[PDB]
């Protein structure tokens, strides 16, 4: 009979919504199974629903978005047959086996929820997307016969990949955060476009070789070492090979397509295979062993660069990266700035921890808006000790005037320009700090620093 | 990923104390590791990372401390020397996925462990 809207769809936000889908005006308002078989879509994302019950009496339904809600059982579902696309990312569902009998599912995206059995996927032939990270599954047995397949994600405790073998019109693949170490099956693979494998165990990439239609690939935080195999890849515009312990980067000379590489976090100390990739717009080379970047001068489309975490002295191959919009190269040795003066479109420069004295150079740069230059350290070249040592204050900021010590060890004073210490008896070394707010353009930091004087007996 | 801080106490001005964050669950060579601390009414504020064999301070305890990590324990090491006053603070470790990138040395630190009080009289 025309019940109210309320006593089939229990749950009060869903109520709420089905009103508004049914153009009543309160959720007491009684509805026919006509008005309801009226309803071939529901976009029910984010509205705090906990139940789904009523849902089952939409016969109808072709489309459903249930994603970012607390869902637990997802029963009503089980006899909407003609249901093909479901978005229910973003829940608490463990149990899926209301889906086993929708066989006319083309995409089925369930990222973020508590799964771990996915036998009830089995018999979804005609799925060509399927999405499932985020979850707790650690066999994928039920997905071989899932040979539709365009689009996989899933996680993530799998270790073995074997039943993708037969899964070959897949051209999106995202086993990122599992246990995978043997990707021996991804040969197979051979239409992949799309390759994301960030956060294994994987230390052997020799499958990968002949995925020659690969353009974008992520074996960020893995065990990889030796990269030979990608020289193959020569369609690649995407890389991120960040957090391994890679220091042959040769394989890489050839990938000109290249227009983003991540190298960050590895054992590399020669970049010189990297000359050649001069359609690079970003390149990120933190946390390496670099002291020599004399290569990057040749990679002129360079708008975003980082190089934090190195042993750098020598900065200067950058002057000629005009397009440069980011720089981040905290924690190096670099003394002298004055290779940065005429990279103008810089807006975000983070230089902490380094050697800098003199800020005058970067004085132009005033489309910045996010500037650090703190923590600067420096030891000059030892004096022989008197009781009488004065040195000269070299710290400049951006105007060209000195900064004055803020801090001066074993009781030195200071008189513009110079720093004087009156030393009782032999110490093996004196220091003082500096401290003084700077803004260039729009960006605002602390310049600081710590100079230590060694003193020769 | 758990961490643990250890081996704060109270220490005479110009004295010297060794904190360790000893790691669980997750191997460190993925990480970089931070230590940070907090005193009272204040801002937890950074005080040194260490990613590999790099490492960074902040200016008030340069030449004073230094991080270090035992691989085979799984542990990332502060040693403070020369401590004063104004080092007094519960001193916590944290840590960033080396895969990320970073404006900074102290952003986009996380996984705090309980911490340990350091109190310079
Ligand atoms: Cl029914
Ligand atoms: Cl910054």
């Amino acid at each position: 009979q025309d019940t109210p809207i309320n006593q089939i769809f229990t749950d009060t936000a869903l109520a709420e919504k089905m009103k508004t889908v049914l153009g009543k005006t309160n959720v007491t308002d009684t509805v026919s199974q006509t008005d309801l078989d009226q309803v071939t879509t529901l976009q029910a994302d984010r509205l705090g629903i906990k139940s789904i019950d009523g849902v089952e009496y939409l016969n109808n339904l072709t489309q459903i978005n249930f994603s970012n809600n607390q869902l637990t059982d997802i029963t009503p579902l089980k006899n909407l047959t003609k249901l093909v696309d479901i978005l229910m990312n973003n829940n608490q569902i463990a149990d899926i086996t209301p889906l086993a009998n929708l066989t006319n599912l083309t995409g089925l995206t369930l990222f973020n929820n508590q799964i771990t059995d996915i036998d009830p996927l089995k018999n979804l032939t005609n799925l060509n997307r399927l999405e499932l990270s985020s979850n707790t599954i650690s066999d994928i047995s039920a997905l071989s016969g899932l040979t539709s397949l365009q689009q996989l994600s899933f996680g993530n405790q799998v270790t073995d990949l074997k039943p993708l073998a037969n899964l070959t019109t897949l051209e999106r693949l995202d086993i990122s955060s599992n246990k995978v170490s043997d990707i021996s099956v991804l040969a197979k693979l051979t239409n992949l476009e799309s390759l994301i494998a960030t956060n294994n165990q994987i230390s052997d990439i020799t499958p990968l070789g002949i995925l020659t239609n690969l353009d974008e690939l992520s074996l960020n935080g893995n065990q990889l070492k030796d990269i030979g195999t990608l020289a193959s890849l020569t369609n690649l515009t995407d890389l991120d090979l960040a957090n391994n312990q890679i220091s042959n980067l040769a394989p890489l000379s050839g990938l000109t397509k290249l227009t983003e590489l991540k190298l960050g976090a590895n054992q590399i100390s020669n970049i010189s295979p990297l000359a050649g990739l001069t359609a690079l717009t970003n390149l990120e080379l933190n946390e390496n062993q670099l002291e020599d970047i004399s290569p990057i001068s040749n990679l002129k489309n360079l708008t975003y660069l980082t190089l934090y975490f190195n042993n750098i002295s020598d900065i200067s191959p950058v002057s000629s990266l005009t397009k440069l919009q980011r720089l981040f190269f905290y924690n190096n040795k670099v003394s002298d700035v004055s290779s940065l003066a005429n990279l103008t479109n810089i807006n975000w420069l983070s230089a902490g921890h380094n050697q800098i004295s003199d800020l005058t150079p970067l004085a132009n740069l005033t489309r910045i808006t996010q500037l650090g230059l703190n923590d600067q350290a420096w030891t000059n070249a030892p004096v022989n000790y008197k009781a009488n040592v004065s040195i000269p204050n070299t710290v400049k900021n951006v105007t060209g005037a000195l900064i004055a010590p803020a801090t001066i060890s074993d009781g030195g004073s200071y008189t513009e320009p110079d720093i004087t210490w009156n030393l009782p008896s032999y110490t093996n070394e004196v220091s003082y700090t500096f401290s003084q707010p700077v803004t260039i353009g729009k960006g605002t930091t602390t310049f600081s620093g710590t100079v230590t004087q060694p003193l020769k007996a | 990923v758990q961490l643990v801080e250890s081996g704060g106490g109270l220490v005479q001005p110009g004295g010297s104390l060794r904190l360790s964050c000893a790691a669980s669950g997750f191997t460190l060579d993925r990480y970089a590791i931070g230590w940070f601390r907090q005193a009272p009414g204040k801002e937890r504020e950074g005080v040194s990372v260490i990613s590999d064999t790099i490492t960074a301070y902040r200016n008030s305890v340069k030449g004073r401390f230094t991080i270090s990590r035992d691989n085979a324990k799984n542990t990332v090491y502060l040693q403070m020397n020369r401590l004063k006053p104004e080092d007094t603070a519960i001193y916590y470790c944290a840590v960033r996925d080396r895969g990320r990138v970073y404006s900074s040395t102290w952003s986009g630190f996380g996984s705090w462990g309980q911490g340990t009080q350091v109190t310079i009289s």
